[PDB]
């Protein structure tokens, strides 16, 4: 019965932050849970377990999986870590910024690549951001101004739950006070998504044609529409003059991206065609693309390591004293092809779950240790789990938005005694290893 | 039959991850197939029944629905995880993102077979399935 | 603690001219005298001055970080690193402009610097600076909070509420730990969120009908009612576009009416930022030429008005600004990237790169009008050395402007290298000048004029008693100026010692080590208003994602404060 | 004074359904507000409506229309 | 006037032998090449370690010429910023080969992976495999790419060919896939076989001719002539479209340039 206001649920892109958790008595299990959605109801309710994972288990002979004191799992890493060759660090979408700083540094001394969800989720974005640029905004602009919205190969409903309560169509702004009335919302994928059910446009389009499709947006608004033939990726010539029209005529538009651009045919370019579309729009009106990131911090990793290295992701920090980046050559799924690595380290991810098969395949040739919370896909086939800290529940920090802008969360449980955190299991893997004298 | 596919996110999907990877709120969520109806019918494939979904990748047996987000006929729908992984083609392209939606696929209607448990999936595919 | 034998000294503050004084840092702190126990420096035939101040460069936040992921062109570039290899210090350097923390920490620290003032920061993205300032590695910090667009100062500069708008910029300061008040481009980067821009001096806001004219005006009777160290930094109107000279002195002639009150010594009341970026003159790029002439002598004329240059160093570089509508104008000129981030009820954002080459009369003109702003300079003092970085150069460039200072043959060469010499020559004034700055009035518009001008020489910027033991030698003898200029360029690139608060850190330019840094704030006390904090509270509920009680940046994200306290 | 029904076996938590609902928006968006009591509030990833004695809700069909997987039933006859 | 290099102990992982250039190899001893340095993992190792050299390099790179035979196809890097001189790769290769090139030749005699010939700026490449994606690609996050020089692909292409090239030439003599010249400003790309399509988006001038059938034509071309072009062979009767229109167009002398795309 002790209210605890302004908690941060640590699930996707959205780090909402108005969640108020009733901790009970003793400050150590959760009550009721208010103003969050199921998935992040859910979080919680798993972070205050009683049976949870309290020390490291390492795989014996036998196949079985015994315990180990952190101690013996940090000597066990670090010297594994110097003895590779090319050790692969992966991971980063859910962990504080700390978590990513400290990562950073321990694969600074070892020598290896570092690497994060970037790569197999909006990575190809970043890729298109190098090209062509990226004219964004806060979520809060478009709360207070957005006239029109368009959700292109996104699906808010089932991705991110409370955006378009927060951020996007149904919140009552400063300069929006009629609220959704006034919104225009679009929404583009092949499917009729719950997304489309709640829009008011709906441009059902062939999958894998986006290309073609800002193709005729673009030649549009550029003003000699009429070369466009009578269909256009299975859209038709007038729906694509009355969107057009409407995105004319807005007086302040926003664009939301996801894996409907960043995962299919023309990864990057069909990314960069619609950052182009939106800096032409910019012409005659006020737009602004925003990629719907999905993990609460996976644009940590990219801002901590802009600051620390210059590359969002994609690290080649063999050389010891400059980095590279290239992601067709440095990438986590093209190095695991390649059989180009010797180590890989699971923190902060589900890399068996959510990688391809034969990915996971190729890696498993070499050791494998994961630094999770809780039994995952990649905690039941890796060497040693070393549990850790969650991120908002057993431990705060900083935390970094769909756009960038830093959240800080909070604290609500205390971690079971012995379990310690990413950010001071990293530092120690750091000493460890510079004990070794490497 | 080309039947081109994709593989997304559901908010069961979620729930069911954060619930937790090996339960079985995690298999009924994600041991789906969502697919057209006129697809089902010209296939052959009974309403919630196993069906092998065949790439160039893989294979898996999943269990053939039929979802509320209309797929247009030609098109296939897994929630992402262990069993869309498991078919999943990893050509990236040179970007690092594998073709995670719009990978030509077969399918092919066959009840009386099992589904797969995630556990027995992976550890399988590495060679680890100890039960 | 240690003792600094046989230099001579350069201390503007205490009209120090070629001393062989000796400084007597004890723990931190210059003190007169200290026993033998003290390790000695054997600077004979040094040039020894301060640590250097920074006034305004954008080392740090939203927008560096946004430059740093749009262009890892930066980094690597034909092949070959463009940031050059090195690994002096215990981590990385990477990046040619806009360099990674651990660059911008070790750079300054091989340059002399150990003050630098991140210029610009909306408010709502405090602790992303916080963080990037725990990674910078030596220099001591301090971030400047941006409040000409805040939408709360647009209605209480509308209202006519002093007492409102003081508790709210205290407000604002205590919550983002800031230093001073920036008005990015006053009231146009509110009309950019519609898509327009404020053309000058006079016209309002949409909607709020309120005008720059009167904005800065209330920030001004604010600050100096408040009694900050720092004056209100000001950028300006109609930036980056011929004839603005006009607009640039309508901007300045709003000063003519305060003076500097406060405990601190400060002689400014506004502080008018890169204003080589403000001197054009003329209607297009094609008769376009330079007004220095008469921004330095309005400048010359008010003592009450202190200045930086923006000298433009000829290569490479990402500008990024916190107005939009300059930077998205620089777009649909050069058809290069560009990167917006919009704030929610606060400022803009933009990153474009831009080539300043020395084969464009544009580029030429625009490097020689900075040197005409400071060779027509008759006080100093009030005219420091910026870029700007990195709109109008990366800071490594530092001892290239001063080169260009100090040896008019350097002038010559770079003016006979440029390939429109002719018509920079005809469109500026640079060609035909004798003045080479001296050693001390360098080491005066480096050290003293920031520091002085920030209100906190008591510590920084000066070698009297009682001050920061931050001390830079240089390897130049002062008796004899160098004859090549390259000779002035290595000499003031790598310095022969620098010391932080004692501590020495750069040996021949080579890091030594990294103590650690403070990041200073201000720490106004005062009794809170219950209006102001009734709108704040109304206005986050309805207009601001985050909430109130996670805007302010936790008492443990940052990381060595050392306030600066006022009273009332 | 109608009745609405919140089916929670497919309730997300979107909180679509509260930020919609124009007699929540009465408090926080009406110049000197009437009536500061609200019909839905989302406890534990759901939404319940506090309007237990079908008092407040005006049948507008603003939360039926806006809730993206229909889940809101409005009855539209005495309860 | 000549190097020869043969592998002799296989190296579990890739080599970056950057170090093998004419520019390197020229005027050197051979223990001196034999000790160039190459990397390998977190690992530095000595090119003495991992090939056996028998020859006599030159007093220039422009007259040295370094030969390949073994098993180089785990290789990385070879012909960086190679200015002038010749190589051979007896093999197939790996990633970057050619990369940032000023002059000479390389004669990969098998395939490619990725990245072959990025930001070259002239000489020639001689390639009869199927060499992979970003063939002549710009580095990522450039806007100035390929001015120069010339990429012959006897295979199969990939991805990204020519993205944002400048000059120069890039010919395929087998077919492609999608995102041909996309971003480009300048050259020639000759594609002689089936495309999958996407071809010449966001181009703002340049021409990709091309020989064999676009299965996606994007919305952003116009048909306006019919026109006889002799382009690596003789009169083939192309005709031509007009510009990527949903792009911003340069302009020249008193006439907008467009970036036209042919056709057989
Ligand atoms: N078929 C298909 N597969 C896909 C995709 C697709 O589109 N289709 N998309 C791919 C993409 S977009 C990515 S993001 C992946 C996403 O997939 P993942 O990135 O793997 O996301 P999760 O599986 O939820 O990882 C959560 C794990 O991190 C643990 N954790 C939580 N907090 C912390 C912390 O603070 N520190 C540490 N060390 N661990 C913590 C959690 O307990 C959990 O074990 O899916 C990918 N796989
Ligand atoms: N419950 C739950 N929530 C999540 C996640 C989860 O796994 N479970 N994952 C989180 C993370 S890791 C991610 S990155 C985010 C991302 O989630 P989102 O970026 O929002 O994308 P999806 O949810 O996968 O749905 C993408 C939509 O694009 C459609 N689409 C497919 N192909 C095409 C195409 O070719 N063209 C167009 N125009 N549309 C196409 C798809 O049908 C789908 O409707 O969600 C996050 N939220
Ligand atoms: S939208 Fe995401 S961050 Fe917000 S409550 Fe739901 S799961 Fe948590
Ligand atoms: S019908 Fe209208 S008044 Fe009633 S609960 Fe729904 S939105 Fe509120
Ligand atoms: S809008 Fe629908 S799904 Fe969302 S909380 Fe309300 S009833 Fe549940
Ligand atoms: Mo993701
Ligand atoms: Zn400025
Ligand atoms: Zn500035």
């Amino acid at each position: 019965p002790k209210v605890i206001e302004n908690v941060g649920c640590p699930y996707c892109g959205c780090s909402c932050d108005d969640v108020r958790i009733t901790v009970s008595d003793d400050g150590k299990d959760i009550l009721e849970v208010e103003n969050v959605c199921a998935i992040g109801t859910e979080i919680f309710k798993h972070g205050c377990s009683k049976d949870r994972i309290r020390l490291p288990r390492m795989r014996q002979p036998d196949g079985s999986m015994k315990d180990i004191s952190y101690e013996e799992a940090i000597d066990w890493t670090a010297r594994h870590l110097l003895k590779a060759k090319k050790p692969l660090m992966y991971g980063f979408g859910s962990t504080n910024c700390e978590g990513q700083a400290a990562a950073a540094r321990v694969m600074e001394i070892a020598g290896g690549m570092l690497d994060n969800c970037a790569t197999i989720c909006h990575g190809p974005s970043f890729l298109a951001i190098f090209d062509n640029g990226y004219p964004s905004c806060t979520l809060g602009e478009v709360k207070n101004r957005a006239d029109v919205i368009v959700y292109w190969g996104s699906n808010p409903a089932h991705a991110h739950p409370r955006h378009m309560s927060r951020y996007s169509i149904f919140p009552r702004g400063f300069f929006t006070g009629k609220g959704q009335k006034k919104r225009t919302v679009i929404v583009i994928d092949p499917r009729f998504t719950d997304t489309a059910n709640v829009a008011d446009y709906h441009l059902q389009v062939k999958q894998g044609h986006d290309y073609e499709l800002f193709n005729a947006f673009r030649m549009v608004i550029h003003g000699h529409g009429k070369d466009l033939p009578d269909e256009v990726a299975g859209i038709k010539k007038e729906t694509i003059l009355e969107v057009a029209e409407i995105m004319k005529n807005a007086r302040f538009g926003t664009t939301f991206f996801g894996m409907g651009l960043t995962h299919t045919d023309g990864r990057n370019h069909n990314i960069d065609i619609a950052i182009s579309l939106t800096r032409d729009l910019n012409k005659i009106s006020k737009w602004t693309i925003m990629a719907m990131r999905g993990h609460y911090n996976i644009a940590g990793p990219g801002v901590v390591w802009s600051w620390t290295f210059g590359f969002p992701y994609c690290l080649d920090l063999t050389k010891q004293n400059h980095a590279h980046m290239n992601p067709g050559e440095t990438s986590s799924v093209d190095m695991a092809m390649r059989d180009e690595v010797d180590m890989f380290i699971n923190i902060g991810t589900d890399a068996a779950a959510h990688f391809p098969i034969p990915a996971v395949k190729q890696l498993k040739k070499h050791p494998w240790v994961t630094i999770d919370p809780s039994i995952n896909m990649a905690s039941e086939i890796s060497d040693l789990h070393i549990p850790v800290c969650i991120c908002g529940v057993d431990v705060g920090g900083i935390v970094y938005r769909m756009d960038n802008v830093p959240i800080q969360f909070r604290k609500v449980i205390e971690p079971p005694e012995g379990v310690m955190d990413d950010e001071t299991l990293l530092n120690k893997i750091a000493d460890r290893m510079e004990e070794l004298k490497a | 039959k080309t039947l081109n596919m994709i593989t997304q996110r559901a908010v069961e999907e979620g729930i069911a991850m954060e619930i937790g990877k090996t339960s079985r709120q995690y298999f009924d969520a994600c041991s789906i197939i969502e697919m057209n109806e006129q697809d089902m019918k010209e296939l052959g494939i009974m309403k919630n029944t196993n069906v092998r979904v065949k790439s160039e990748s893989g294979e898996v047996v999943v269990k053939a629905v039929v979802g509320r987000q209309t797929c247009y006929p030609g098109l296939c729908h897994i929630r992402q995880g262990v069993w869309a992984n498991q078919v999943v083609p990893p050509r990236t392209q040179s970007t690092g993102a594998p073709q995670y939606s719009g990978f030509p696929v077969t399918v092919e209607p066959v009840p009386n077979e099992r589904l797969k448990t995630a556990l027995e999936l992976v550890q399988g595919a590495v060679g680890m399935w100890k039960g | 603690e240690l003792l600094i034998k046989n230099g001579y000294i350069f201390d503007p503050i205490s009209g120090i001219k070629g001393d062989k004084a000796d400084i007597a840092i004890k723990d931190g702190k210059i003190v007169d005298k200290v026993s033998s126990k003290a390790q000695v420096i054997d600077a004979s035939g040094k040039t020894v001055m301060s640590g250097g101040v920074d006034i305004h460069t954008h080392v740090s936040g939203p927008k560096v970080n946004t430059g740093r992921m749009m262009r890892p062109e930066d980094k690597f570039f034909r092949g070959s690193y463009r940031g050059g290899i090195i690994k002096q210090g215990k981590r990385m350097e990477m990046g040619f402009s806009i360099p990674s923390t651990y660059k911008t920490g070790y750079a300054y620290a091989r340059m002399g610097y150990t003050f630098t003032n991140e210029a610009a920061m909306p408010p709502l993205l405090a602790p992303h600076v916080h963080e990037e300032f725990r990674d910078t590695p030596i220099l001591d910090q301090a971030a400047m909070p941006v409040f000409g667009n805040n939408w709360f100062c647009f209605e209480y500069i509308k209202n006519k509420e002093l007492e409102n708008n003081a508790a709210y910029v205290a407000w604002l300061l205590n919550a983002t730990k800031g230093i001073g008040i920036k008005v990015v481009n006053p009231g146009g980067t509110e009309a950019w969120a519609w898509g327009e821009n404020c053309t000058t001096i006079n016209d309002p806001v949409p909607y709020f009908d309120i005008t720059p004219a009167e904005i800065v005006k209330g920030l001004i009777e604010t600050n100096e009612y408040l009694g900050l160290p720092h004056s209100v930094h000001i950028h300006g109107n109609n930036l980056g576009n011929p004839g603005n000279y006009k607009d640039t002195l309508d901007t300045l002639r709003l000063a003519e009416s305060y003076k500097a009150k406060n405990k601190f010594g400060r002689e400014q009341v506004l502080h008018n930022t890169h204003i080589q970026f403000h001197s054009y003159k003329g209607t297009s790029w094609a008769d376009f030429e330079s007004g220095a002439k008469e921004i330095m002598d309005y400048v010359n004329a008010n003592k009450n008005i202190t200045c930086d240059i923006g000298q433009v160093t000829l290569d490479e570089t990402t500008t990024m600004t916190a107005d939009g509508p300059f930077e998205y104008h620089l777009n649909q000129l050069n058809h290069i990237k560009w990167a917006n981030v919009d704030v929610e009820l606060e400022t803009g954002s933009g990153v474009v790169p831009y080539i300043y080459d020395k084969n464009i009369k544009v580029c030429g003109i625009q490097w020689a009008i900075g040197l005409e702003l400071a060779l027509y300079a008759k006080d100093l003092m009030r005219v420091h050395i910026t870029t700007d970085h990195p709109n109008a150069g990366p800071f490594t460039r530092y001892p290239c402007v001063i080169k260009w200072l100090m040896s008019e043959k350097a002038r010559k060469a770079t003016l006979d290298t440029m390939k429109w010499k002719d018509k920079v020559i005809a469109a500026s004034n640079i060609a035909s000048m004798d003045r080479e700055l001296g050693l001390y009035e360098i080491a005066m518009m480096t050290r003293a004029g920031p520091a002085k001008a920030l209100g906190l020489a008591a510590i920084y910027g000066s070698l009297v008693k009682g001050a920061d033991g931050n001390v830079a030698i240089y390897n130049l003898d002062a008796n004899d100026l160098p004859s090549d200029p390259e000779l002035i360029e290595a000499a003031f690139q790598n310095t022969a010692y620098t010391i932080k608060e004692g501590v020495v850190v750069v040996k021949d330019g080579e890091i030594i080590a990294e103590p650690h840094k403070y990041t200073l704030w201000t720490k106004v006390n005062m009794p809170e208003n219950a209006q102001v904090m009734h709108d704040i509270k109304e206005k986050f509920t309805k207009n601001y994602t985050v909430n109130l009680e996670n805007y302010a940046v936790f008492d443990e994200h940052v990381h060595n404060p050392r306030a600066i306290e006022l009273d009332v | 004074a109608f009745a609405v029904h919140v089916n929670m076996e497919r309730c997300t938590g979107c909180n679509n359904c509260v930020v919609a609902c124009p007699v929540n928006a009465l408090e926080l968006n009406t110049v000197n507000p009437s009536s500061t009591d609200k019909i839905y509030k989302v406890i534990n990833g759901d939404a319940v409506i506090l309007d237990v004695k079908h008092e407040l809700c005006a049948g507008c069909g603003i939360c039926v229309d806006a809730c993206p997987y229909d889940v809101i039933q409005l009855s539209g006859q005495p309860p | 006037e000549t190097i020869t290099m043969t592998l002799v102990q296989e190296p579990e992982l890739f080599l970056e032998c950057y170090s093998v250039t004419p520019d390197l190899f020229a005027g050197k001893s051979l223990a001196e090449i034999a000790d160039l340095p190459a990397h390998e993992g977190k690992i530095q190792w000595k090119l003495g370690d991992f090939f056996k050299f028998e020859g006599k390099a030159g007093e220039t790179a422009a007259d040295t010429k370094i030969v390949v035979n073994g098993n180089v196809r785990r290789m990385k890097r070879f012909g960086q910023q190679m200015t002038a001189g010749e190589i051979i790769i007896n093999s197939d290769a790996d990633m970057y080969i050619g990369g940032w090139m000023k002059g000479g030749k390389i004669t990969v005699k098998g395939n490619a992976d990725s990245f072959l010939g990025i930001a070259m700026e002239g000489g020639e490449i001689l390639i009869e495999g199927d060499a992979q994606n970003h063939v002549g690609s710009a580095y990522r996050g450039d806007w100035r790419g390929m001015s120069g020089g010339l990429i012959r692909v006897k295979g199969k292409a990939g991805n990204d060919i020519g993205t944002a090239m400048t000059g120069g030439t890039i010919i395929i003599e087998g077919d492609a896939f999608i995102h041909v010249l996309t971003h480009a400003e300048g050259g020639t790309v000759i594609i002689k076989g089936d495309v999958e399509g996407r071809v010449g988006g966001q181009m703002v001038k340049g021409d990709a001719y091309i020989l064999g059938n676009l299965l996606y034509p994007l919305p952003g071309f116009k048909k306006v002539a019919t026109v006889e072009k002799e382009v690596d062979g003789a009169t083939y009767t192309f005709d031509q479209f007009i510009g990527d229109l949903g792009e911003r167009k340069e302009k020249k002398k008193g006439e907008i340039i467009y970036g036209n795309i042919f056709l057989k």
